[PDB]
């Protein structure tokens, strides 16, 4: 039975009914025209043109005969309609009882979402409830509608989100561009008694990882001077010894063996990288709440990380130089995070500002110390105080030959 | 500078309800506490009056000397445009911040005599780069004293609601129109749970 | 205004409840008035048959109307603002000193420390 | 003579109810034709109840002049174009029921003898006492905001209170 | 049944040289509407006044195609009770319909459609409080 | 008293709403099938009771909505870029990785 084909049946009967009523109207309007002029105005146009007014007459007469079965029809019809009335009312109760049942389950599950203090809204025209699953945080804050699952007869939250699973994967790459080690972000498991709540967490977790990915993706465009490439699927940060750091959004023992030791190290690297990346994005989110109370360029998160790396690298290159030519040196860095009271402090601590590195290099035991204060900047740094003067140097290249000058004659 | 505003009122019992609803709709809140002192020159013009303001929300209450210490601002709050309905009240305010040796000693040299003082207390919410403030004006224990408790204006004082948006240039066309264009979006947002009409200041 | 809004929502809700509760009672009575048959002509009973059915249908729709109203009321009780946000299982609380050590350990990887000078 | 006026007046009352029902029938059809997808169930039901009230008036009107009508015979007047068109005359005067209505009677009569007066009055006298029971019992229950006035008086005193505090913040009137 | 029957005899008409007010009642005599009990059998419209009982008379005449015939009961030479009306239209005889049984029937036909129309459609829509009325 | 509590009470009203249709048909069944006018008394009293219980029950709610001063319009949600339970959520797992 097609909905559109059900309409035709209705029109049919109502039209059979009309032509019947109208036919009765036609007969009586003709009969009345004999005694009133205005009465002929309810006869069909066709009848009006073809049949003259006062063409129907009537006489006093007839019994008419009384019918036997007709009085049994009247009794039957009434009795049949009154029992059908009971059946129908009892049918409509039985269906609507089970209808209130399935509605009861849906609302008991909805109370669980309100109990948890999750924001619930109705779209003006939708006439259906929706949760703000992206409640706690992130760039974009989307909602998901709650519905009864038609198949399993259970509940779920539908979303615009294109993925089931979504998590940031930061990995390291070979000279041959093989995965030397990786880290995919996980989440602390939250105990859920409600299947409806399980969904809400999974969705926030999905959206938040999408948010961090696109902010990372935006940053990649902003920093090309670090040789950073991107396909919108991967972010590749080229690092030392032809190695690469590939950042991507992932969607749908012995302890003494030198290779096993290295592998564990690279796991710690990727894990902390992911961990700092998330903390830094969190900080950027907190920054936006401050801004919303009164966005330019991109979030900082990817570049300070690059910066802190190149620091280890350049200071290590220096350590190599000073080792190659036996030179006693004391390397004293004061990392911002080292003195932090809590995590909200450590969050602000992960930043290029308030970072200095103090070096005391000894040309000879019988020569004065060369004090080097290293303070690099994100954009575009070496202060060397010796027995004679304080000198600032453009590059480590220059610093290294300035020391060379001080030692040589030995 | 020009200040475009809308005024409404929230009762003493409905404060926790309107603030909980205001919290859940717009970005915020932020704690606002100010010590205001007004000075009048030696009919009378209300626009010729000078209004000082000191943000003491993060300041110590037992602190003795704070008039030369806590930051002060000079406000020249004029009168709003006459015959205004279905639209927002508009009044120009001339702002000037100061940092000097003595603030309380200078103000009397000009010829301005002490008239009155009021303390602004409440929360400030932000959405669409236009501000909405739910405050209450209280009377202190001693004159020019941050010593609590603070006495309200009446036994059961209500909460004055002030929705302010700024446009620094009167000559500006789109900037002056956008503050009014966004106050429609503000008015419609708070109108569902609060009351806001046009009041003359 | 907000108070007029509160009044109007109560008014429209009441009216839809009233018309539904009336129809249930009114149409049920209508059936009882028509239920009488003895003395009636088959031509006069045939439309009563329709009436009696037409009425029972109206009664069901009036009960279904009450279910549309109770659904609104429930959605109005889930649209009111809650006082606080939801808690989380922050259990497995963060160890700051674990983090600090790993952070410097990596930052000083292969580098000789100052002897804390 | 005197009685012809009574039939005429009764037919004018009948002609009117038939006209009103034809109008609701045309209107029902009109509503159905617009959506071209079975119209909203409440409107289909809404228009059925309109018919209900229209047929209920007509059955009551026909039975009101039951004897008056039963005692009258319609036939063509000397003015009818009987030559050219007697089949439409025969149609206007068709006394026969719809085949589907005939079959209805036939089947409801079959089922009656398939299952197989004094108690007919007895059941009716019960339905009448039932209606009297209901209408009595309906009056033992009550069907269908001074707190709104308490909440309103709160607004007006606070508005006048607000009008006084704006003067204190500008001039200083206590 | 005679209420909805159409009787015609073109043979008699042809053999009598058409129908006129003079032979129209003799034509009606061959029809199953005519009762041989009637005062017409033993017996003109002047002689029927003197008699009592069932008598058939022409109440309206419009030749050569329309004649209205009335069966009646004569009480006296003044009072007469009309019984059933008939009409001869194009040599075909019909029994003038009863005002009630023709109107009541049309209204009975019209009401049948309504029940048939409602009963069918009342089953199709499904009600869900959240979804409202949907057509499956 | 709480918003979730008032819904739990509506679910109660709702359970008894389809029963209006049963007790109505039951009345008709009393005279039509059983011919007992005293069953009709019982069930009509029952029908009217359930009808009144639900009617007043719902009007009690429409008023308690106005009493709780529940807003009419579904309001535009606020955009929290960061929250107190999200921060420590990140903080927990980030320490778990170090």
């Amino acid at each position: 039975m097609d909905s559109q084909a059900y309409k035709k049946e209705l029109i049919e009967q109502i039209m059979i009914a009309q032509t019947e009523c109208s036919l009765a109207l036609d007969m009586t309007s003709l009969l009345l025209s004999k005694f009133k002029e205005n009465s002929i105005e309810t006869i069909s146009p066709f009848l009006k043109s073809t049949v003259p007014p006062s063409s129907l007459q009537f006489s006093r007469s007839q019994p008419p005969e009384s019918k036997e079965s007709d009085a049994t029809l009247a009794k039957c019809w009434k009795e049949k309609s009154l029992t059908s009335s009971c059946k129908f009312l009892f049918e409509a109760k039985e269906r609507l009882t089970s209808v209130v049942e399935t509605e009861h389950e849906y609302y008991t599950e909805l109370v669980k979402v309100k109990e948890a203090s999750w924001p619930l809204f109705n779209s003006q025209g939708s006439n259906h409830l929706s949760v703000q699953y992206s409640c706690l945080g992130g760039i974009s804050l989307g909602l998901g509608l709650i519905r009864m699952k038609p198949e399993s007869k259970s509940f779920e939250v539908q979303s615009s989100l294109l993925y089931s699973q979504a998590a940031l994967k930061i990995s390291i790459l070979n000279k041959d561009r093989d995965e030397i080690g990786s880290s995919t972000w996980s989440w602390p498991s939250q105990n859920c008694n409600s299947v409806l709540l399980k969904d809400i967490y999974k969705l926030q977790e999905i959206l938040f990882e999408m948010d961090i990915w696109n902010s990372l993706l935006q940053e990649a465009q902003s920093c090309g001077n670090q040789g950073v490439n991107f396909t919108g699927d991967e972010i590749l940060v080229p690092i030392s010894d032809d190695h690469v750091v590939r950042i991507t959004l992932e969607t749908s023992s012995t302890n003494f063996v030198t290779i096993k030791q290295e592998k564990e190290l690279l796991k710690c690297l990727c894990d902390t990288l992911n961990a700092i990346a998330h903390i830094l994005f969190l900080k950027h989110c907190r920054k936006s709440d401050r801004r919303s109370q009164q966005d330019a360029n991109a979030p900082l998160i990817l570049r300070p990380l690059i910066f802190y790396y190149n620091l280890n690298q350049e200071s290590l290159e220096f350590q190599r130089w000073l080792k190659q030519r036996d030179i006693s040196f004391k390397f004293m860095p004061n990392y911002p995070w080292e003195k932090a009271k809590d995590f909200l402090e450590l969050e602000n601590s992960l930043s290029i500002n308030r970072l200095s590195i103090s070096w005391r290099i000894m040309v000879s035991n019988f020569e004065p110390a060369i004090f080097i204060q290293h303070t690099p900047t994100l954009h575009g740094v070496w202060r060397c105080k010796d027995q004679y003067s304080s000198n600032q140097f453009s590059s480590l290249k220059n610093v290294c030959q300035y020391i060379e000058h001080h030692i040589n004659s030995l | 500078m020009q200040e475009l505003y809308l005024l409404g009122v929230v009762p003493s019992r409905r404060f926790e309800a309107v603030v909980n609803s205001l919290s859940k709709t717009l970005d915020g809140p932020k704690t606002i506490l100010e010590f205001w002192v007004v000075y009048r020159p030696k009919p009378r013009q209300p626009d010729s009056w000078l209004r000082l303001c000191s943000n003491i929300e993060s300041h110590d209450e037992t602190d003795t000397e704070w008039s030369k210490n806590t930051q002060w601002s000079m406000y020249l709050e004029g009168n709003s445009e006459p015959k205004r309905e279905d639209k927002c009240g508009i009044r120009p305010v001339n702002r000037a911040k100061l940092t000097n040796g003595s603030v309380t000693e200078f103000v009397e040299k000009m010829g301005y005599e002490f008239s009155h003082e009021y303390i602004i207390q409440g929360l400030e919410y932000f959405f669409f780069d236009t501000t909405v403030r739910i405050y209450q004006t209280l009377i202190p224990s001693q004159q020019r004293s941050i010593k609590p408790p603070f006495h309200p204006m009446n036994e059961e004082q209500p909460w004055i609601l002030h929705v302010y948006t700024h446009v620094a240039d009167a000559s500006n066309q789109v900037a002056m129109a956008k503050a009014e264009a966004n106050l429609t979006k503000v008015k419609t947002l708070l109108s569902a749970f609060c009351d806001l009409k046009n009041v003359r200041l | 205004s907000f108070q007029r809004q509160l009044v109007q929502r109560t008014n429209t809700l009441n009216s839809s409840i009233d018309n539904a509760t009336l129809t249930i009672l009114s149409r049920f009575q209508d059936i009882l008035d028509i239920a009488i048959n003895e003395g009636k002509d088959k031509y006069t009973v045939a439309p009563e048959v329709y009436q009696i059915e037409c009425h029972t249908v109206s009664m069901v729709r009036a009960v279904e109307q009450l279910l549309d109203v109770s659904r609104q009321i429930k959605s109005y009780w889930l649209t009111n603002s809650l006082s606080t946000s939801f808690p989380t299982v922050d259990y497995s609380e963060p160890d700051l000193e674990k983090v600090k050590r790993t952070l410097t350990k990596l930052q000083n990887h292969l580098l000789e420390v100052s002897l804390i000078e | 003579d005197i009685s012809t006026e009574k039939t005429v007046e009764s037919l004018e009352a009948i002609r009117h109810r038939i006209a009103q029902i034809v109008q609701s029938l045309t209107h029902f059809l009109a509503i159905l034709h617009q959506s071209e997808s079975l119209s909203p169930w409440p409107t289909i039901h809404k228009n059925f109840n309109i018919l209900l009230s229209q047929i209920h008036s007509l059955s009551n009107n026909l039975a009101a002049h039951s004897h008056t009508l039963q005692t009258t015979s319609i036939y063509p007047s000397l003015e009818f174009p009987v030559k050219e068109q007697e089949p439409l005359l025969t149609t206007l005067l068709r006394t026969k029921a719809l085949p589907e209505v005939e079959e209805w009677e036939a089947n409801t009569l079959q089922e009656y003898e398939a299952s197989i007066a004094n108690d007919a009055y007895q059941k009716d006298q019960l339905w009448d006492q039932a209606r009297i029971i209901f209408m009595e019992e309906r009056e033992n229950y009550s069907w269908f905001r001074q707190l709104e006035i308490d909440r309103a008086t709160e607004e007006q005193n606070a508005n006048q209170m607000l009008t006084d505090i704006l003067s204190f913040m500008k001039s200083g009137k206590r | 049944d005679l209420t909805s029957i159409q009787w015609r005899m073109p043979e008699w008409v042809q053999s009598m040289g058409g129908l006129r007010t003079e032979n129209v009642l003799e034509y009606f005599s061959q029809s199953p509407f005519y009762s041989h009990k009637s005062n017409n059998e033993m017996l003109l419209n002047s002689q029927l006044k003197r008699l009592t009982g069932i008598q058939f008379v022409i109440i309206h005449e419009r030749p050569p195609f329309l004649w209205v015939i009335q069966k009646q009961n004569r009480l006296n030479e003044n009072e007469v009770k009309p019984l059933t009306v008939y009409f001869v239209c194009n040599e075909n005889i019909y029994m003038a319909p009863n005002a009630y049984t023709l109107l009541a029937t049309r209204m009975l036909n019209a009401t049948y459609c309504f029940q048939k129309a409602l009963t069918k459609i009342e089953k199709f829509p499904q009600y869900n409080p959240q979804e409202g009325y949907t057509y499956p | 008293s709480s918003d979730t509590q008032q819904v739990q009470n509506i679910l109660e009203l709702e359970a008894k709403i389809p029963d209006i249709l049963s007790s109505a048909g039951k009345c008709i069944e009393a005279i039509q099938l059983n011919n007992s006018l005293e069953d009709f008394r019982k069930y009509s009293k029952e029908f009217l009771e359930t009808v009144e219980f639900i009617s007043t029950g719902l009007r009690r709610q429409a008023l308690e909505l106005e009493k709780a001063e529940v807003p009419v319009v579904s309001l535009q949600p606020k955009k929290r870029y960061a929250s107190t339970p999200l921060s420590n959520l990140i903080f927990d797992q980030s320490s778990k990785l170090m």
